[PDB]
């Protein structure tokens, strides 16, 4: 009747204002906030637990709040964001592009948490009631949320100091497990902390670094003095791998795949030193005489890193250990260790190797070639086969994975004339009980 | 004239109409016309290159409210006029001024620095904007007085090239307005005004342009040639990636529904690498431009399979068959959306 007499009903109330663009009342905003407000909150208690510990209230006064933050927030950090990647990861570069880009103040809060999950999971294994494991999930997955370019352009200084300084503190402790590890070959305070490297330290650089390689994200990551930070990772790592011990040995998987991941994102070609002049990305180029002097730095691309030989070193010893036919249980640590690092950087670099812009030559960062892809495939399927009948190990599979990218970026028929030869020399060794693709 | 002009906004309006006429005579000395007081070509004489008091007052008018369109425009885009600094105010510097850059008159055409300034993305953004702005006030202005878009210049019957979209504009025009406004904002950059233009919104505008109701066109071959049984293929080759959906379809299938909607047809659809049958899922890969689409189907065995560039297109499954099972029904015949 409203409608036939003609009075037309509207709204009880027009809107008055839109707060819609402001992005601090939106969700993502209040629920980031409030995981990094708890985050703290436990920070300072475990604080006050380092004060304690010693003392004698050892009993939690805050036993409520810290057993809410590991039976809850943790979990609850893992699932959304395993739910979630695309929103944080989305950088404008349109991945779902039905929608859902987060914004850069999120994205600055996401690192920002990253950094504070670091700095509380630092060193406190024991501290943790068991929740060690969900806390390096919570590392893991939050670092591969991780966007990187969004913040390193636009972010606040205090996140770019968060970011460095944890960095700069797992590449401290590294190397002081490497030191400790050197001078002491026994196993206290230096066990409790090669348990915190090889439980978590490990796995959140070696995540960390694989998405930033994948991503493409560690050229703007890593330039400055955080490129040194690097450095000093880069050189523990390759210590760690050469070195010589037991308990390198059983961690050989560990620093093997971190060597590996770090071998694929690091932006600068630290296997080929004097062909990195041309390089832009090269820090020592960056920096020039009077910033290397200010810094902790050699000045010399080949004295960098005395551990780490010349690339076609790596390559001679690889071809002539294949010749020779060497064992897995006599020789390991190369046979797990270089090969996986040999193959990413192979990866990595085949993008600057002449091949693919034999235009703008000689600033090339390294002189990739076809051939040199191939007789490293060849060496490496010529070891793993003479390995098959010594027992092998997992790593098999693992080397398979970790030379397969090889495979991809080879050519099918230059592979071939070769591949054929090299498959059915497998094939009357491939009855056992593993198979390699 | 919705915008309202703010105090602090004509304190530095006065401040950008110093700049307007620093910018007049600094671009006619350049440009070489002389001091006068007419404006003509010929006698290579300018007013605007005399003070603003002795340039006549409808264009002295004419291009304050110019100004006064500009800033408001501005407003109304997004930026937010905001004072960053009031040493930067209060400090003002003349840039060096050879004699051939230097004027006949005694107004020194300094602002500022303006080199000093850096740019922005947005500020290109912006500024680009302002001028395709600029160029539609000047087309309307010509509108209003007569003119109209001709091929060639004639005044007598008022045709005109530039009355164009910004789009089509030619480059001379373009990089007129274009430094004009890079003088502009740089020395509202340098006066520490910084212009914030709002973030860019993610959308999908879905290019829905196409004339009256009709949104797609469904190509079939005759009912007559339906295959009862047997194996058959046929080749669909997209010149341009987009929604297209091919496949194999009932000859009851009904133009006006989409592909793969109903239980009429069987689709591919490239653009969301997704199979269309009474509904979709996900299926395949992506096409680009130029690529070519095998449809086959096996009557006998009730299998269809799809193929892009010789290659056989698989589910998320590990299945290759696109469609498992169906009835034969009353044959199949190849069609496209
Ligand atoms: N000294 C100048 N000489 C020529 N154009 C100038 C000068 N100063 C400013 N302009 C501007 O440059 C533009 C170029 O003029 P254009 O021939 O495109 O159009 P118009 O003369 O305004 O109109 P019409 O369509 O009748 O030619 C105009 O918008 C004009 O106002």
């Amino acid at each position: 009747f409203l409608q036939i007499n003609g009075y037309a009903v509207s709204r009880g109330f027009k809107d008055l204002e839109l707060d819609t663009p402001s992005i601090e009342k939106r969700f993502a905003y209040s629920f980031l906030q409030q995981l990094i407000r708890y985050v703290d909150e436990a920070h300072q208690y475990i604080l006050e637990f380092d004060g304690g510990s010693r003392g004698k209230g050892e009993h939690f006064p805050y036993e409520q709040e810290i057993k809410f933050f590991a039976k809850v927030v943790l979990p609850l950090i893992d699932q959304y964001f395993k739910n979630h990647r695309l929103y944080f990861l989305s950088a404008a570069s349109r991945p779902l592009c039905s929608g859902g880009h987060a914004s850069n103040k999120e994205k600055e809060m996401v690192t920002s948490l990253f950094c504070k999950l670091g700095v509380l999971v630092r060193h406190r294994i024991s501290l943790f009631g068991n929740d060690a494991t969900s806390i390096v999930n919570c590392l893991h997955i939050l670092g591969q949320t991780l966007d990187a370019r969004t913040v390193m352009k636009t972010g606040l200084e205090s996140v770019k100091s968060a970011l460095r300084a944890f960095l700069d503190n797992a590449a401290e402790d590294l190397e002081k497990t490497m030191e400790n590890l050197k001078q002491g070959q026994f196993t206290k305070g230096v066990t409790q902390i090669i348990n915190y490297t090889t439980v978590a330290l490990l796995p959140m650089l070696s995540s960390l670094f694989e998405h930033i390689g994948q991503h493409q994200f560690g050229e703007d990551l890593i330039l400055e003095d955080v490129q040194v930070s690097c450095y000093r990772i880069l050189t523990s790592l390759y210590a760690l791998g050469t070195s010589k011990s037991i308990y390198v040995e059983r961690q050989r998987s560990a620093l093997g795949e971190c060597l590996a991941a770090f071998a694929g994102a690091f932006p600068v070609a630290f296997l080929e030193t004097h062909l990195d002049k041309h390089n832009i990305y090269s820090i020592y180029n960056t920096k020039s005489s009077r910033e290397r002097a200010a810094l902790s730095l050699p000045t010399n691309v080949e004295d960098v890193c005395p551990n780490i030989p010349s690339l076609e070193k790596l390559m001679e010893e690889i071809v002539e250990l294949a010749e020779s036919g060497i064992r897995y249980t006599q020789m390991p640590h190369v046979m797990e260790v270089i090969l996986p690092m040999l193959c990413s950087y192979m990866s990595r670099w085949w993008e600057h190797g002449p091949e693919n812009n034999p235009e703008r030559a000689e600033m090339c960062c390294t002189a990739l070639n076809s051939e040199h892809m191939n007789t490293l495939l060849g060496n490496i399927l010529k070891i793993i086969y003479n390995n098959l009948g010594i027992d092998e190990g997992a790593w098999m599979k693992r080397l398979a994975v970790f030379s397969q990218p090889i495979i991809n970026k080879v050519k099918p028929q230059l592979l071939k004339t070769h591949f054929l030869p090299l498959m059915e020399k497998l094939k009357k060794k491939a009855a056992t009980v593993v198979s390699e693709e | 004239s919705q915008i309202v002009l703010p105090p602090h906004l004509e304190r530095i309006r006065e401040k950008l109409a110093e700049n307007i006429h620093e910018l007049w005579v600094m671009n006619k000395i350049e440009l070489g016309w002389q001091y006068g007081p007419v404006r003509d070509d010929n006698k290579r004489q300018h007013p605007c290159l005399v003070e603003f008091s002795k340039l006549p007052e409808q264009e002295r008018n004419y291009n304050l409210q110019m100004s006064l369109e500009t800033l408001k425009t501005l407003l109304a885009l997004g930026c937010h006029v905001g004072i960053s600094d009031e040493h930067a105010e209060d400090k003002v510097k003349k840039m060096k001024l050879p004699k051939n850059y230097q004027l006949t008159s005694g107004y020194k055409p300094a602002p500022m620095d303006l080199s000093f300034i850096k740019l922005t993305p947005s500020q290109e953004a912006m500024v680009d904007k302002l001028a395709e702005n600029a160029h539609n006030v000047w087309a309307r202005d010509r509108i209003r007085q007569g003119w109209t878009y001709g091929i060639q210049q004639d005044v007598k019957n008022r045709r005109n090239p530039r009355l164009v979209p910004y789009t089509l504009l030619d480059d001379r025009t373009k990089k007129s307005n274009k430094d004009s406004l890079r003088e502009a904002v740089r020395t509202l950059l340098g006066y520490g005004y910084n212009l914030e233009a709002p973030d860019q919104d993610h959308a999908a505008r879905a290019e829905v342009c196409s004339g009256t109701g009709e949104r797609f066109r469904i190509f079939r071959a005759e009912k007559t040639y339906a295959v009862k049984a047997g194996r058959w293929y046929f080749e669909f080759e997209t010149v341009t990636a987009g929604d297209m959906r091919v496949g194999w379809s009932r000859p009851g299938c009904q133009p006006d529904q989409e592909l793969g909607s109903d239980e009429r047809a069987f689709a591919f659809d490239g653009f969301k690498a997704q199979r269309w049958h009474q509904g979709n899922e996900h299926y395949g890969r992506s096409w680009q431009a130029g690529d070519v689409v095998g449809c086959m189907v096996d009557m006998n065995e009730h299998t269809m399979m799809f193929t892009l560039n010789g290659e056989i297109l698989l589910d998320d499954s590990g299945s290759e068959l696109a469609f498992k099972d169906f009835d034969v029904g009353d044959g199949f015949i190849p069609v496209c959306s």
